[PDB]
Order: C-alpha cells, then structure tokens, then sequence
RNA sequence: AAUCCGGUUAAUAUUCCGGAACCAGAAGGUGGAAUCAACACGGCAACGUAAAUGAAGUUGGAGACGUCGGCGGGAGCCCUGGGAAGAGUUCUCUUUUCUUUUUAACAAACCACACCCUGAAAUCGGUUUAUCCGGAGCUAGGGUAUGGUGUUUGGAAGAGUUCAGCGAUGCUGAAUCCGGUGCGCUCUCGACGGCCCUUGAAAAUCCAACGGAAGUU
C-alpha cells in the first residue's frame, strides 16, 4: 500500500481508468483517510482539514464509487 | 507541490545554460535569463482549486542583449509593482524590459 | 618540478581512470578550493578509431571524432611522463572562470575538441591519441 | 555473579569513564595510556579508586 | 505458546531459517526468510567492492545498470585500489618495453 | 524467482472466503531521458544519479562453503512497576489477590564496518572482555559506501481480543496505555579472536567487466 500526500496527485490517480473505488475513513482524530484502490496499490491520503475532505470528496469524479466508513 | 516530487513541467526553449528564474511577488508571470542573452517571459497563473491545474503559458522572449565570454544574461529581477524586468548582462548593461 | 604546462599525464582515479591527459595549467601552489596539488587536465575520454580508406568521408570523420574531457585532478591522482605536447591555442584559455561558467566549460571543451581534431589529422601525437591497454 | 562478569563490567566503566576525563582534557594523552595501562592490571577495582588518582596525578 | 513448523519439511536444516513475528491476531507465527544477499568482490583483491547494494543473485536482475555497476573502468568488477594497481603496472611495463626496445635497436 | 493477515468446515487451508501484496515472462502504448560534438553529467577522491546503445572475442562475481570461544545488536519469551477492565478475598488488616492488555507480509521517507581526502606521527598514541594496528601513513578533522537495525507512517482498525449493555445472529458503547529492565532462555545478524591443515562440494541460474562490430528523418 502507497502512502500519498499529494492530493492533485490523488486526483490524477482517481481519473486515471485504473481507480475503481474509493474509501472514505473518518478516525477519531478527526482524520479524513482516502483509499483509492488501484489494480497494484491502495492508495492513501490522510487529510488532516475537515473542510479538505469535503471539497476533496465532490472534486472525485463522479464516476468513481466512493464510499462511506468501510 | 501538490502535484508531484517530479516536475509538473519542463521546459527547453534555450540554446544555452539557463541562469536565473525569477517569479514576480504578484503578478503571475515569471521570466528565465541564460547565456544566450534571451529573456524567456511566461504567464504563469495559479488557481486555488484542486482540480484546477496552473495555466502556464509563453508570453515573449525578449532579445536584444549582448553576450560577452559566451556570457549573457546574468541576472533578472520582477518589479515589485508592475510587470517590469530587470535583466544584468554581461556586457555591463541593464535593461528595462517594461 | 616534474609537473609542468603540457606534460602528458595519466589520470589513475576517478571516472577517467586510465585516460592519457595534458597537463593545462598547474596549481601546485593549492587553493582554497582545492586545498592540494589539483592541476587542470585537457584529455581524451573516448579515443578515435582507426581510420580506414574504405569507408567514406563522413565515416572517416566520425571515427576521427574525439570526446575530450577537462578536468580538476590532485597531483597524486595523476602520474608524469616523459611524453610532453605543446599547442598554442591551448594556453590561458583555462581558469576559474571557465570552470566556474558552464557555459564556458562547454565552449572550452569544443576548443579542446576541435584541437584535438587537427593535430590528429595532422597525425601528430599518435600516441597519445592511442588508448593504453590495462 | 561470576568473576568473569564483574571484571567485565569493571573494566568498561574503567575504560568508559578514561575516554572521558581524556575528552574533557582533565588528562592528557600520555597519561590516559598510562592510566589506560594499570587500569588493564586491575589496579583499581572500583570507580572512585581511579578518580582519586586522577587528582593526585 | 508452543508453535509448529509451516511446511512439512521436517528435519529443519540451514534452508530451514524462520523468525517469530506476532500477528495481529495476537498469535505467534513462523515466518521463513530467505538468506541474506552477498555483495560482490574484486576480482584482483577480492575485498567486497564499494557501492554495491547486498542482495541476492536473481534480485540483481530487478536493479539498473548505474545501480550495479560504478561509474569507472572495471567498475562493478575491480576495486579501486585494484584499478590503480592495474593502471601503473601497465604503464610501467609498457615503458619498460619501450626503453628495452631502444636498448636492442641502438 | 515470488504471500501475508483476519475469517470460514461435522471433516480441508500460507490452498477456500474477505482484504492486501509479490515474482516471472510477454508484447505494444504513454511520458521522460541521450545523440549531425556517436553512445549522460557531477565529485580532488572513495563514488553518486530516473534514464545514459555495446557484436565477435576475453574475463570477473554471486551461487559457494571448516570448527570453536568471547563481545556487541535486534526480536520473541520470561521478570516486574504503574493505567484500565472483570472476577475474587475482605468483622477488621490488605491502593490488595487472580486474569487480559494485538499489529502480519509488503510499500514509503529518514537513522551506524571498509574505503577516500587533508595530515605526517614515538615523549608512542588509539583500543578489546580477550593488545591490535600504525611511514605498506597512527591519533585527529572532513567525507564515501555497506543499514544489522531503529524512527515515522501506510497496510490498520474497518480486523482481533476483553469488558458493558440493547435487540437473525445483529446493533451500540468504551478500552486495547505509559514504562523499567537482566551473565535470563529461544532465534538471528555484525565485529573480532583462536584452533586449523582437513586451507575447508559441484552444477543449474543471475549480474558485471574488458573489448569496440553496427548506426529534418
């Protein structure tokens, strides 16, 4: 598994074809960790503002399957 | 920084060592000096958004300038205010690129 | 004093392991740089090949075609012989500011090239020209 | 606890504590090898035996 | 908790080579690790070379060539002290040749 | 050459289910890199890096190598201080008695013995538990590589375990923590020191070197 900070990145990964869905994980540390599975990794980004998370979570395209806590 | 620890872009225009890039405090263009004595000017602009990838484009390359002991601009420097350049050569000359 | 301005040396370490060089300039003296015996060297790096009549001009002249190298070297990192090539237009184009400039450093190192070209075919030098066998 | 231990451990905090005195430049080079040297004979068989001799010294 | 061997290979010998890990099950496991990779050597001195990363010699495959190979004449092959040996024993013989061919010819 | 964790059966699990990886081979494609100065640059150097062609022919390395002793490192286990949970015992005494307190393969960034550079040393220095090395270049300073490991994560809490409940076996709470350690035991690695003499298998397989054939589109 990848441990991904870029979240532009984490968006070039999610329109790649590759992606098929994405977790949303909410920690008790008030943490966002987005799991994006691709065919070889689980790509992670952890995102530490709340609001992030949120104006990351609609920039997915709408394509991909997002998910709730796993 | 946000993209990748790889460039976002590369950039080749110049037919000789590039010396010095400097990007204006405010307005969103940078400029690129090397030895050539040409001065690549580049609109650069940055969105905040995510999805929004920065738009850089070309914008001038300014000539003109001499080149002395396969030397030419040295140095340049973005006015704080407007989009001004100052370009050091070789040669002794500054240049007001305005 | 066996050090001298277009003494032919070889260099033992580095990279250029094994490669035959004209001592350029010598800096004995040392320098806060180079705080040791670093004299600038001018040599080949890849060695021309045989040329044959057979094969064309353009053939002729790419085989002839010589990468030259210029570099910093200590003293003890390179090795004197008897063997010593003099060249007008290799004197004082080196220095600080050519090594300091890449741009100078490249249009030092297309001279040296271009030196190199003439007195090969002038066929002069032959054998430093010629790569040594270890 | 066997012999060979408490020699073990003593003759580390010996040579331990002469690297020390000899980096805070209470002794010179000489005589750390000197008290390096008796240290090896057992000639101090705890730690503050050595020290009063630093001060003598 | 006493453990038992995951193969069938009884008879543990040196490829027999486990480790005990704790699972996040809270179990204590077997885990056999294949043995360490080995540098290569000089082929002159025979003292491991410098710049070589340790591994084993199907993994070497996997690597780059810069990354198996240092960037000298017999790099990845000879050490440096071995190279400069090599280097001035040529020479020397080399001039001794061409001062003993002088000798005959005059 | 290359696999781990959790779950699952009346009976099979590194095989099945869920999740997460890895190896080997195969083609094109995309992007990046080198060249009409023909096959990259940097560093005094050890060597470094995203790449950076190499025919015939010639070599080198890994595979691949005895045994013993001590020292050092790490892991697990054992010991134990608190923290929490439950079950005790308790007229009184007893902050007490007993039990539990997990992080895999793999993937990321960083974290110490050989060599190089300055240096020229005995008034001998450095140093092992065990005096070993030094003009065949010590101590000292600055580096290079090998990273045994450790740090931070990812995997990963969503899992597992233990307590409380509430209602097909579901749902909801919490905790799963901070230490200290030792000639301890088990396993492994590094650095030495002996004894050897008996100077300590082979091959498949993989890598590198020298060599320089060939070569605006």
């Amino acid at each position: 598994p990848r441990q991904i900070s870029d979240i532009k990145q984490f968006l070039e990964i999610a329109r790649r074809k590759d992606a098929t869905s994405a977790r949303i994980k909410k920690n008790t540390n008030k943490d966002v960790k987005f799991k994006l599975r691709c065919s070889k990794y689980l790509y992670t980004l952890v995102v530490a503002d709340a609001k992030k998370a949120e104006k990351l979570r609609q920039s997915l395209p709408p394509d991909l399957t997002v998910t709730e806590v796993g | 920084l946000d993209f990748s620890s790889k460039p976002y872009k590369n950039l080749r225009y110049h037919s000789r060592a590039l010396r010095d890039v400097s990007y204006h405090p405010s307005l969103p263009l940078f400029c690129s000096g090397s030895d050539d004595g040409d001065v690549q000017v580049f609109h650069g602009r940055v969105y905040s958004d995510l999805l929004a990838n920065p738009l850089i484009v070309p914008l001038k390359i300014l000539r003109n300038h001499k080149v002395v002991d396969n030397v030419g601009v040295l140095s340049t420097c973005w006015h704080p205010k407007e989009a001004w350049l100052f370009s050091a050569g070789a040669g002794g000359e500054i240049r007001m690129w305005t | 004093k066996i050090l001298k301005p277009g003494k032919v040396a070889l260099i033992t370490r580095g990279r250029f392991a094994g490669k035959k060089v004209v001592i350029l300039q010598a800096i004995d003296q040392g320098s806060k740089s180079h705080p040791f015996g670093h004299a600038v060297v001018a040599g080949v790096e890849r060695y021309p090949l045989k040329v044959t009549k057979s094969m064309g001009a353009k053939r002729i002249a790419r085989r002839s075609r010589v990468k030259p190298f210029i570099k910093v070297v200590n003293y003890n990192h390179l090795m004197p012989t008897r063997y010593a090539l003099e060249l007008d237009n290799l004197k004082g184009l080196i220095t600080a500011d050519t090594f300091k400039e890449p741009t100078q450093r490249s249009a030092a190192r297309k001279t040296v090239k271009k030196t190199f070209e003439e007195k090969y075919q002038s066929g002069k030098s032959a054998w430093f020209f010629t790569p040594l066998r270890f | 606890m066997p012999s060979a231990v408490v020699w073990m451990r003593r003759q580390r905090v010996l040579r331990r504590l002469l690297r020390k005195y000899r980096e805070s430049g209470k002794i010179d080079k000489h005589l750390y090898h000197t008290l390096y040297l008796e240290a090896k004979g057992n000639t101090f068989k705890h730690k503050r035996a050595l020290i009063e001799h630093i001060q003598r010294a | 908790q006493r453990v038992t061997y995951r193969r069938r290979l009884a008879y543990n010998t040196r490829s027999n080579r486990t480790r005990i890990i704790k699972t996040p099950g809270n179990n204590i496991r077997y885990l056999h690790i294949k043995k360490l990779g080995t540098i290569p050597r000089c082929g002159d001195t025979g003292v491991p070379l410098q710049g070589i990363p340790a591994l084993r010699p199907r993994e070497f495959a996997r690597l780059s060539h810069n990354k198996k190979t240092v960037q000298r004449a017999y790099g990845g092959c000879l050490s440096a002290n071995a190279v400069k040996d090599r280097i001035v024993r040529a020479f020397l013989i080399e001039e001794q040749k061409i001062v003993k061919q002088k000798l005959k010819q005059l």
